[PDB]
């Protein structure tokens, strides 16, 4: 019944280390004691606990031309249209009304799909690089 | 006939000028150079002296220069005319023409 008794159980099941109960009790409190924690390999000398919030996925985005925050290499937006598709995403016309709509309303696009080819490609890198509307994919 | 920039076309031949293709759209978002494809809009810039369809008569060419007219797909050949593209085509060739 309370998060001390589950870091006695992790400190006495872990050969007596109390660092160990401590942050396992720490992901018990953090993501709920039926939530999904995973042991992975650490680069560094002492142990550390990762909590990923919200959707996380092992996907990258298409091209590297897409960056616009240059501190981390990474790309931000805030208040984001997001457009989803099952379908790869190939034609001109099959991506056009989408950009339409987020420059109409002056939002980013995130556009989740299988794969972007180079006509399509060349239509949102040209049109983030020219006229500087913001979209990845 | 009629000639253009020094070309006068030979029986019913027609030499028209394609029109500048799309680049952006109503809405502001512009398009890549190769995805323009092929506009079928064209005008008129020079007719041909008209075939002979029956001995004795000529048959002049239906479309007049400065008239607005559609390109099929295929069927065009290429002219060049100082630095310039121009297509030549049949007369039955243009689906139709454009009043206003």
């Amino acid at each position: 019944t309370t998060p001390e008794e589950i870091a006695q159980v992790a400190t006495i099941s872990a050969n007596g280390d109390k660092e160990i109960g401590n942050i396992i009790s720490d992901a018990m409190k953090k993501v709920g004691r039926k939530g999904v924690i995973t042991v992975k390999d650490g680069k560094t000398l002492n142990d550390e606990l990762e909590i990923i919030e919200g959707m996380k996925f092992d996907r990258g985005y298409i091209s590297p031309y897409f960056i616009n925050t240059s501190k981390g290499q990474k790309c931000e937006f805030q208040d984001a249209y997001v457009l989803l598709s099952e379908k790869k995403i190939s034609s001109i016309q099959s991506i056009v009304p989408a950009l339409e709509i987020a420059n109409a309303h002056r939002k980013p696009l995130v556009i989740i799909a299988e794969d972007v080819d180079g006509e399509a490609l060349s239509t949102l890198v040209l049109n983030r690089l020219k006229v500087g509307l913001q979209v990845v994919a | 006939g009629q000639a253009f920039r020094k070309f006068l076309p030979l029986f019913d031949r027609v030499l028209v000028e394609r029109s500048a293709a799309e680049t952006v759209t109503k809405g502001g978002i512009m398009l890549p150079e190769k995805s323009q494809g092929k506009v079928l809009q064209a005008t008129v810039v020079a007719v041909g002296s008209g075939s002979k369809g029956k001995g004795g008569e000529i048959q002049p060419v239906s479309v007049k220069v400065g008239d607005k007219v559609l390109l099929p797909e295929y069927g065009g050949t290429k002219v060049v005319l100082d630095d310039k593209d121009y297509f030549l085509f049949r007369d039955g060739d243009i689906l139709g023409k454009y009043v206003d």
